[PDB]
């Protein structure tokens, strides 16, 4: 890889600079290079990796949704035939999105997950695996769609099982995982009741554990709890 | 769209 | 070029889709491909070209400013030595920015300007030439800095001369050219009085010609007049 | 920074 010649520490330094400059593609390339050094990532480093790729794929997803909407309107009754261009460009953006997802999943599989022994690292990586299979699922229309959905479900489920055993109900990683798995249920698995149940139970169990926290931990946990409440409000 | 982190 | 196999009309169609999806890099690549077909551009096509590259380089400039600021702070008294990384990454972004500028200038020189015979097309392209030399000037520190600044000035000046002879004082292209040349004077040429004089004279001459316009033309012209006033307010 | 178009 093109980052092979750069020091791990320099790659991390530059990822931070890229974040400040809102250069998320660069940020992702630097973090990829860092991961490929083969050493485990710290908490802060894991965050840099996730931030970088979340922003890159987030932009791709937004673009894909715009194009998909235009494409769907083109195939409505009375719509004038404008040729293959809308499909082609949606496919281009889709292929790019899929490439990014495959890249992240690749890093997780080679070899971040297998070396992650602590609850916080293993849950975070499995959450990421769930997320990037969920993004693949959003654009999937073929033979492997069900298997993609199951790959997301399986990753989220393992993360859930570990998080329930090893982390307090207010742990931001546990909360973020639950938030996202709940969205998976609602948007991907056609299981809105599972989504609502998970969001509510997660919220209520966290509420009950807030008394144990410092002011700073309270702020962290309640921020994500509000997102759970936001989704519940949207869905009920 | 719903919130994710 | 990679767009060599795609129809001119399809490239234009996709540039519009890219704009809707806020995919300005794609938009620029499509418009580059369109230009390289060798046919003159229409008014709408010229706008698509300018929008695409303005957004791409605009993002680069914002990033470069963030990095340059961090770099300047690193070389202040008492600042801890963090190594070559800040300079390296600023240089990376700079080199990319310069590449985009060279690409646009290349298109203008081969062969958009030489075939632009109408006032509106020739002024618009020369304005662009001024702009992309101005962006080069923003990052220039070497032997050729003065020549870069002069290349910008020369392009803006020719555009000014044509616009004064061939276009009404309210013409949005004439107004936009004047706006930008005024900023060139203030930010690049160390000539704030020239900048203020140009902004004021342009504003006042446009005001006097507003009576000749339709409602829609009035809206177009006054929008850019407000930008002139905004700059004057900033500078006085 | 000043306005340009
Ligand atoms: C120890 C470890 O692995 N960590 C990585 C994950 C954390 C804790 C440390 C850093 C991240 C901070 N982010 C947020 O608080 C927040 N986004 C996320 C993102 C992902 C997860 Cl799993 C939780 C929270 C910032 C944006 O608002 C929401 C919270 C947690
Ligand atoms: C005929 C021709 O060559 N045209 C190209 C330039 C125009 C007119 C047609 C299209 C563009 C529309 N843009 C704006 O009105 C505005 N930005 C610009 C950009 C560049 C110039 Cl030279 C003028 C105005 C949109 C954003 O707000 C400012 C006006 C003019
Ligand atoms: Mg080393
Ligand atoms: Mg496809
Ligand atoms: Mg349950
Ligand atoms: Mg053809
Ligand atoms: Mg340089
Ligand atoms: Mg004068």
């Amino acid at each position: 890889g093109a980052m092979g010649s750069m020091e791990r520490a320099s790659l991390i330094q530059k990822a931070k600079l890229a974040e400040q400059a809102e250069r998320y593609e660069d940020m992702a390339a630097f973090m990829k290079g860092a991961v490929e050094k083969g050493e485990e990532l710290s908490c802060e480093e894991r965050n840099l990796l996730s931030v970088a790729y979340k922003n890159v794929v987030g932009g791709q997803r937004a673009a894909w949704r715009v194009l998909s909407s235009i494409e769907q309107k083109s195939n409505e009754e009375g719509s004038e035939e404008k040729g293959p261009e809308v499909r082609e460009y949606r496919e281009k953006v889709e292929t790019e999105l899929q490439g990014v997802c495959d890249t992240v999943l690749g890093l997780l599989d080679s070899h971040l997950i297998k070396e992650a022994g602590d609850a916080e690292s293993r849950v975070f990586y499995l959450k990421m695996k769930g997320d990037y299979y969920r993004y693949l699922a959003e654009v999937a229309t073929g033979d492997d769609k069900k298997r993609i959905i199951d790959s997301a479900r399986s990753a989220y489920q393992e993360a859930m099982d570990i998080s329930k055993k090893e982390m307090p109900p207010t742990n931001p990683i546990r909360l973020g995982l639950a938030l996202n798995f709940s969205v998976f249920h609602y948007e991907i698995a056609n299981s809105p009741e599972e989504a609502i149940s998970l969001a509510k139970t997660t919220f209520d169990e966290a509420m009950a554990d807030l008394h144990t926290l410092s002011e700073d931990s309270y702020k962290d946990s309640t921020l994500i709890m509000q997102l759970l409440r936001d989704n519940l409000t949207l869905w009920t | 769209f719903p919130a994710t982190v």
